């Protein structure tokens, strides 16, 4: 869950795999 | 065999899949480049092809901003991939270190990143699998190169000719065209470019969602925009470009070479 807030919003940037 | 003879290996640098990446020195040349060590006795027969469609693709292409293969070989028990040694880290870490680049950092990196697609689609390659963590950088220097990785998704097209070349890729950065399992071609790879400059600028992807699956109904929909206050300072152009590369309809989408000469890759 982000709020909104840049800060918040930039914890929605995460590694992810392929397929 | 050849590379037990003419190489000799040093610190781990990555896992990842079966394959372990080491730091290595050709000991004639005295010169160190990046060894991807593959566990081979783990791995069926079309998977010992798929990596060899691995080489034959890293081979086609010599770039500034493409990480260089310089030899593979097939040993019993491992398969050697030798490459340009890339020190920088992922270009995500670097993203995540400094929360987001400013738009003349964001503009020399992306720049980098076309020029390599650019490169790629003429020798008729589509990467398919680009993101932050398939790009590294040369050095961390607030500046420095920038080079693809992970041709290990990299398919062959002849011409601008679309076709479903099956569905794969990373999530995130996946174009509506692979979603809907629509024909498609190189364009896949300028939505990927959206996506990576719109995190590049503002710190975060223009798509996500927990459940997958509202996920890929955001991308279908092309559901992204700029939110305040961040986007509130950041120049109409760059914008622009982002709005161009992030065009749900695959044949209306900006093309790299078109992207190169946009406004705010080349100003003065």
């Amino acid at each position: 869950r982000t709020l909104d807030s840049h800060a918040s919003r930039m914890t929605q940037l995460k590694k992810q795999a392929a397929l | 065999t050849r590379f037990t003879e003419e190489y000799q290996l040093f610190e781990e640098l990555g896992k990842g899949a079966f394959s372990v990446v080491r730091r290595c020195v050709k000991v004639l040349a005295g010169q160190e480049y990046a060894a991807k060590i593959i566990n081979t006795k783990k791995l069926s027969a079309r998977d010992h092809q798929k990596l060899e469609r691995e080489a034959r693709i890293c081979r086609l292409l010599k770039h500034p901003n493409i990480v260089r293969l310089h030899d593979s070989i097939s040993e019993e028990g491992h398969h050697y991939l030798i490459f340009d040694l890339v020190t920088g880290g992922e270009l995500f870490e670097d993203i995540v270190a400094r929360e987001y680049y400013s738009e003349a950092d964001a503009s020399h990196c992306i720049q980098q990143i076309l020029e390599a697609v650019l490169h790629c689609h003429q020798m008729g390659v589509v990467h398919r699998n680009l993101k932050p963590e398939n790009l590294l950088l040369a050095s961390k220097l607030k500046g420095a190169a920038v080079k693809l990785a992970d041709f290990g998704l990299a398919i062959e097209v002849e011409g601008e000719q679309q076709a479903w070349f099956g569905f794969a890729g990373t999530p995130g950065y996946l174009s509506p065209e692979v979603l809907r399992k629509d024909p498609y071609g190189k364009p896949v790879d300028l939505w990927a470019c959206g996506v990576i400059l719109y995190i590049l600028l503002v710190g975060y992807p223009p798509f996500w969602d927990e459940d997958q699956h509202r996920l890929y109904k955001q991308i279908k929909a092309g559901a992204y925009d700029f939110p305040s206050p961040e986007w509130d300072t950041v120049t109409p152009e760059a914008k622009d470009l982002i709005n161009k590369m992030l065009t749900i309809n695959p044949s209306k989408r900006i093309t790299a070479a078109e992207a190169l000469k946009h406004p705010w890759i080349s100003h003065r």
